[PDB]
DNA sequence: TCATATTATTACGCCAGACAGGG
DNA sequence: CCCTGTCTGGCGTCCTCTCACCTATGA
RNA sequence: UUGAUUUGGUGAGAGG
């Protein structure tokens, strides 16, 4: 069964593996995180009930009041989107909170207030978000872009080589809170532990742990563990678990229960070590060389004498044993620092330590923090007891504790956001186990250890510094609060609220100008991941590993489509499946496979849970059971592709398009480019301008309907039914009975938005692609957007290409056209160009809105009113007059009426007058005079344009030849553009190839049934063919169920397919060449692909035959009368008398470094001499020139630079004398 | 025209041979007019008038008497690019080492 | 409108060059 | 006193095109 | 004597 525009025409689809999980709707990651940003979510968690939950109840400190929340609201918009975007306004809505102020008597915590009040006071505006994802911040329209940051919780980086230039590895520890003050712990090549807060001077990490209250033997208790020599009847004997003398060479001899166990020199083996745990031996007696070099554990204080023998972590030497011996402490605690395994770096940090107490220990904290300003009890202690243990000024969310429990090994996942003192511990025993050998370190790019910041979590911390700086606000006028005579808006202001979350979608590096020429572009700029923006990293400092591809990336971000230049790597593109965890990592689906058999159900990952399982690959063959019909299939096990059994998967990937993203698997044939080509190809596919006559891509991938729903250009039904079709302004819907609701009666009107401007000066037109009385379906789409074609994606159009060298004129990567693609205006594409005249009151009185236009004769009056502004539509060029705009005492009067830029044309689509109330409206105050003009310039294509296919195959068209001069085969139509195979061996992007025969072969099936129904046959000739058309070679999932098509949907569907029947090659799973073969014997062309051709200028074959098919070939949005450009003579800057830079300012070309260097080389002194001095800047220099060469000498009287003369005053201005000497 | 360019130190006798007038207020300009600061950082007779040979204030409007000083004006009358070679002098009231010869390692 | 005058983040990678520390 | 970690400064590609956004205060 | 403001500076994106 099919819905009623996919019976119009439905694309012949090749794809062998059938598909469980269909494409999830495209913009879901924007909607889903703004739709948890406002919604009344009760129980807190997330959104704009989380901080309000956090700031309120607001106390001041014993004032005896306090504000407490109840509920919020947003009003309606008082301005709907559209005559939103036409005036300039934010598309905000209004922030209704209520708040309820409670105000105390004397001592009452407990009491009950003496009065309320309550009111739904208005704190700010918040820019809701339009239903494609976008927003409309001042007339222009923003897209907010998903960050990749680091995740909260610690992580254990090692930086093994470059320091020490020893060898020597370090190993720190970060431990990185979503809100407050970094710790990091760090060794040092003299083997110490060394804390850090918030990257400033290095401390010894103990003293942090001085700082937690513990002395020195709970430290040593902690981090070491206790030898015990026993004082018994001579030499002083040790316990002894054999577990310590693991790889050590036996230094005494070992003896006990009268037999020599090991003797001296031989290292203790494990089987010495299981000798000694057969023979029970714990207790043996020590030489006194032995206790020589350990180090004590804990006090011990001589009992008579009533003082100290020796200090916690004190090496013992001979006399300080026959200080303890004699006294009476039997016990001795040393502390057993293996060389191998249990070094002593925390023994070794406490002798580096100046500290001894907590009380100091605070003090070197706070003169580390915060230096110059004195170091006292009260204000030491605040200090650190808020660095990390406040609620206020250090969390680590829900995220960083999951993070934090789960690189600790900790069994639980929900906890406290603060620290804690075993945190810290715990924190610092991973680290030196990292030092010893067991556990490993972290890496960055682990897309596990990488969250996504989306829009709702950074609006949503924008509104809570917002919300602090309110309540700061709210505590300053709470305790000069005088009652009961302010109500809850002298103590609350609007305005920082605003101000705050107006300045992150305004002024930001993640709220930017959307992409909009394309429905690619627009549903591709709102699925990006950037690396940078606040918080992360940079474009110009870093690096090679974050610009790199990691193993993680398989089905969460796009491997291919990133943009290259200066940012590759960090604007990477989200893959087509790939959704957004709980926490904001990137999740996965994949199919759960119990045993042999691959279920059906699906059960999303990220990349720390797809590492311990074993995941299949997509193209694997199974039939009919799910059973893998091999005993072995390639898997990946730990980011390692691997083979594995047939049995002992756990998982399969879903389908075969989900590693790659919606720029890139609408390419054709992408498993037969190079990548570099399909990066090239993806990135020139989100530039295509959108012709005037959109053309359905012969070979697709089936994406295309997903991607031109999802992004909403085109009108999708919102309720079926039948149309009533007024349609000049509105499509009507009368909606069937089961759709529509008991009252409200409710037919469907749906505005179409017209020729307008986008934001990249193409025309987004909407188009209604459904008749008078035929009936939709929901979820069917109703008016083709820009680039689309009954529902699919048109970005580009398909024409006829030979391969071949055609007398030059496609010499590196230029592109051959023939002159009947510039008569049949397929690429003449509509751009819209907004023009602003303001009349603002600058000096001397204001400006005039007048058609008595000065100096300048009856060439000012003329596409105008019989006396004023531009009138409706004509063919205004460039020079011309649109908006009379001059004032008096500016012969004194002066011509700044806004003209028509040089070298456009165009019509006056459109003049909006919102203007200083008496122009003969709705606007803000400031500005007078208001006048836009849309022209609409029609460029067409001439030698100079760029063109380019899907596949990476760039070409700036050179020659527009004449129709008879083509290469024509043999049954007479002419190619229309020829490409050059010589880019095919280099640039290996051989897909190009096979979308060219197949395209053929498509165009093949279109010309049969063009004829068999242009020499109009009876419909079961044409559903004959169709079904043989349809069915067509292996195992497909299509077929069709054609014979109940009624007699007429065969004939629409067949009206529909004469121009070329299409055909979805998917994405890895596409079709092979044997089917591409078998399809060209379907048609009737011949098999290889290739068609004899002779030439148009000497009507002759040309040898060996050559390659004609149909190619998808776009025209990007570099067009040459944007690009072409020279200045003899003109404008200017200030501070130097050098020309201005530009376009738009009418300037000429810097003549940089190297070219100077270049002409430096030759021996070009004079044309260097013209080139910085008369060319460029030396006023005098310049003027003689112009007058030297209009009276006809060619001769230049140089004098010096000005910018040199700049540079003298520059330095000179400084201290500097900088002079020019002697004649 | 002129060989070696030479660099040296700028003594305080030097530096009052460069400048045209000493630079006393920091007022920008009038902000709400068109006009100056009489005598700000932006001074008329410190360096010259806006307009060319013209007193910006009101004398000399055509081309006769090129330097006359009213006291009405206190602006001097020469070319619009006659303030770019033109520099001031501030009269430091406490003494200031450079920078540059104190921090160049 | 016309003078008043500066605070609560961290996440580059060498590579010279100068400096207090110690055998 | 001659090695020495450690800290501080100083580099880091040219040319071009499009767009938006710009200090608070205040009797 | 016959006319006028971006360069300034930031941020974001793009081309070769
Ligand atoms: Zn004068």
């Amino acid at each position: 069964v099919y819905s009623y525009t996919e019976k119009k025409r439905i694309r012949k689809d090749f794809g062998k593996r059938p598909q469980v999980l269909d494409v999830p709707y495209l913009l879901s990651i924007q909607l889903d995180s703004f739709q948890k940003f406002i919604e009344q979510d009760p129980e807190g968690q997330y959104g704009l009930e989380a901080a309000f939950r956090s700031v309120f109840p607001i106390q001041s400190y014993s004032g005896n009041s306090e504000l407490q929340y109840v509920s919020y609201r947003l009003g309606e918009p008082v301005f709907d989107v559209q005559e939103c975007q036409i005036r300039g306004v934010t598309y905000s809505a209004p922030l209704r909170v209520k708040l309820r102020l409670v105000i105390y008597e004397r001592e009452a915590p407990e009491g009950t207030v003496k009065d309320i009040k309550e009111q739904e006071v208005y704190m700010g505006e918040i820019p809701l978000m339009t239903d494609n994802g976008t927003f409309v911040i001042n007339g222009t329209e923003r897209v907010i872009v998903s960050q990749l940051h680091r995740s909260p919780g610690v992580f254990f980086d090692s930086d093994k080589g470059k320091t020490h230039s020893s060898g020597k590895v370090l190993y720190n520890a970060r431990i990185i809170p979503y809100r407050g003050s970094w710790l990091d712990f760090e060794f040092d090549p003299k083997d110490n532990l060394f804390v850090r807060i918030d990257r400033r001077r290095k401390l010894p990490a103990t003293i942090i742990l001085r700082a937690l209250n513990y002395t020195t033997e709970q430290i040593l208790d902690l981090f070491f563990e206790k030898v015990i020599f026993e004082i018994r009847d001579n030499k002083l004997q040790m316990e002894l678990v054999p577990e310590r003398l693991r790889g050590e060479t036996a230094s005494f001899d070992i003896e006990a229960n009268g037999k020599v166990y090991v003797e001296k020199g031989r290292r203790i083996t494990a089987r010495h070590i299981r000798q000694l745990e057969k023979d029970d031996v714990k207790l043996i007696e020590v030489p006194v060389e032995y206790i020589a070099g350990k180090v004590v554990a804990k006090d011990y204080i001589d009992e008579s004498t009533g003082e100290l023998i020796c200090a916690a972590n004190m090496e013992l030497s001979l006399d300080l044993l026959a200080k303890l011996s004699q006294s009476g402490h039997k016990r001795i605690e040393t502390l057993f620092t293996n060389d191998l395994d249990h070094g002593p770096y925390i023994s070794e940090t406490l002798r580096v330590d100046p500290t001894n107490d907590r009380l100091s220990a605070l003090v070197e904290i706070y003169r580390m923090m915060r230096p110059g300003e004195p170091p006292t009890r009260e204000a030491a202690e605040s200090l650190f007891e808020n660095l990390f243990f406040s609620e206020d000024r250090y969390d680590l969310s829900a995220v960083g504790r999951m993070k934090f429990n789960r690189s600790l090994l900790r069994e639980e996942i929900e906890g406290s956001g603060i620290l804690s003192k075993d945190d810290i511990i715990d924190v610092m025993k991973k680290l030196i186990d990292i030092r010893n050998g067991k556990g490993e370190v972290d890496d960055i790019d682990h897309l596990g250890n990488r969250r996504i910041r989306s829009v709702g979590e950074m609006a949503e911390n924008q509104f809570r510094v917002g919300l602090v700086r309110v309540e700061r606000a709210v505590k300053e006028r709470l305790s000069l609060g005088d009652l009961d005579t302010l109500m809850p808006q002298d103590m609350i202001n609007a305005k920082p609220i605003s101000a705050a979350v107006k300045e992150f979608f305004g002024s930001s590096q993640l709220s930017q100008f959307m992409d909009q020429n394309n429905p690619l572009s627009e549903i591709t700029h709102k699925r990006r991941i950037s690396a940078l923006g606040p918080g992360g990293l940079t474009r110009e400092r870093a690096g090679f590993e974050v610009r790199d591809v990691h193993p993680t990336h398989y089905g969460r971000v796009c491997p291919i489509e990133t943009p290259e230049g200066p940012n590759i790597g960090l604007i990477n593109s989200l893959s087509v499946y790939a959704q957004t965890n709980e926490y904001g990592f990137l999740e996965t689906p994949y199919r759960k496979v119990t045993d042999g058999v691959v279920t059906d159900e699906i059960h999303y990952l990220s990349a720390i849970e797809e590492g311990n399982y074993v995941i299949a690959q997509a193209n694997s063959n199974l039939d009919e059971e799910g059973h893998f019909v091999e005993d072995l299939v390639t898997c990946r096990s730990k980011g390692e592709s691997s083979l594995f059994s047939r049995d002992q998967v756990d998982y399969m990937d879903v389908s075969t398009q989900q590693v790659v993203s919606v720029g890139a698997s609408l390419i054709p044939f992408l498993e037969h480019d190079d990548a570099n080509r399909a990066l090239m190809g993806a990135n020139m596919q989100r530039q295509a301008v959108p012709t005037l006559r959109a053309d359905k891509p012969l070979v697709g991938t089936g994406m295309e309907r997903a991607v031109a729903v999802d992004s909403g250009v085109t009108a999708v039904a919102k309720r079926g039914g039948v149309v009533q079709y007024v349609d000049a302004s509105r499509i009507v819907i009368k909606v069937n009975e089961d759709e529509m609701y008991p009252g409200e009666a409710g037919i469907d009107i749906y505005n179409l938005t017209k020729y307008t401007r986008s934001n990249q000066n193409t025309c987004i037109n909407q188009m209604p692609c459904v008749s008078l009385g035929e009936p939709v379906e929901r979820g069917d789409v109703l008016a083709d957007g820009p680039s689309t074609d009954l529902g699919e994606l048109a970005l580009g159009q398909n024409m006829r290409v030979a391969f071949m060298p055609w007398n030059g004129y496609n010499f590196e990567d230029s592109i051959l056209v023939s002159e009947r693609v510039v008569q049949e205006d397929r690429f003449t594409t509509i751009h819209i160009q907004e023009l602003a005249c303001v009349s603002r009151d600058t000096k001397l009185g204001p400006e005039e809105i007048t058609a008595d236009i000065p100096n300048v004769g009856e060439a000012a009056l003329s596409k105008l009113d019989e006396s004023g502004i531009v009138y409706i539509g004509a063919e205004v060029t460039g020079g011309d007059i649109l908006v009379g705009k001059v004032t008096p005492k500016g012969s004194d009067v002066k011509d700044s009426s806004l003209r028509v830029p040089n070298g456009v044309s165009g019509t006056v689509i459109d003049v909006q007058v919102f203007t200083r109330d008496g122009v003969e409206d709705d606007l803000a105050p400031g500005v007078l005079k208001i006048v836009k003009v849309y022209l609409a310039v029609k460029r067409r294509i001439q030698p100079g344009d760029k063109m380019a296919g899907r596949h990476g195959n760039k070409g700036v068209i050179s020659k527009i030849n004449p129709i008879e001069d083509m290469p024509y085969d043999e049954n007479g139509t002419p190619v229309d553009i020829v490409l050059n195979p010589l880019g095919v061996p280099s640039r290996m992007n051989i897909g190009q190839i096979l979308e060219t025969h197949l395209g053929m072969a498509a165009k093949g099936i279109g010309d049969k049934i063009n004829a068999m129904l242009k020499q109009q046959q009876e419909v079961a000739k044409l559903r004959e063919f169709i079904q043989r058309a349809y069915d067509l070679g292996a195992d497909v999932r299509q077929k069709v169920d054609l014979s109940t098509f009624s007699d007429e949907e065969v004939m629409r569907l067949a009206e529909n397919l004469r121009k070329g029947m299409p055909i979805a090659t998917p994405v890895f799973d596409g079709a092979k060449e044997a089917e591409i073969k078998e399809l060209l014997k379907l048609g009737d062309l011949p098999t290889s692909g290739q068609i004899r051709l002779y030439d148009g200028r000497t009507g002759e074959q040309f040898e060996r035959p050559v390659t004609v098919g149909y190619m998808y070939m776009l025209k990007l949005n570099h067009l040459v009368d944007d690009k072409m450009h020279a200045r003899s003579t003109g404008s200017y800057s200030l501070v130097t008398q050098q020309p201005l830079g530009g376009k738009a300012q009418f300037g000429g070309q810097r003549f940089g470094e190297m070219e100077v260097w270049a002409l430096e080389a030759y021996g070009a002194a004079y044309t260097l001499q013209e080139m910085l001095t008369v060319k460029s800047d030396d006023v005098n220099g310049r003027t003689k020139m112009y007058k030297n060469i209009v009276d006809g000498n060619h001769q230049m009287e140089p004098g010096m630079p000005e910018s040199f003369n700049v540079l003298l005053k520059e330095i000179r201005s400084l201290g500097i004398n900088i002079e020019l000497e002697d004649e | 025209e002129f060989d070696a360019i030479k660099i040296a130190l700028a003594s305080p006798d030097m530096i009052r041979s460069w400048s045209f007038g000493e630079v006393k207020k920091p007022e920008t300009i009038n902000y709400r007019t068109f006009k100056p600061e009489r005598d700000g950082l932006f001074c008329a007779r410190i360096f010259g008038p806006v307009k060319d040979y013209e007193c910006l204030c009101g004398k000399y409007k055509r081309l006769k008497h090129r330097g006359v000083i009213c006291e009405k004006c206190g602006v001097e009358v020469t070319q619009t690019k006659v303030r770019r070679e033109r520099m001031g002098h501030i009269e430091l009231a406490s003494p200031t080492a450079h920078i540059w010869f104190l921090k160049s390692l």
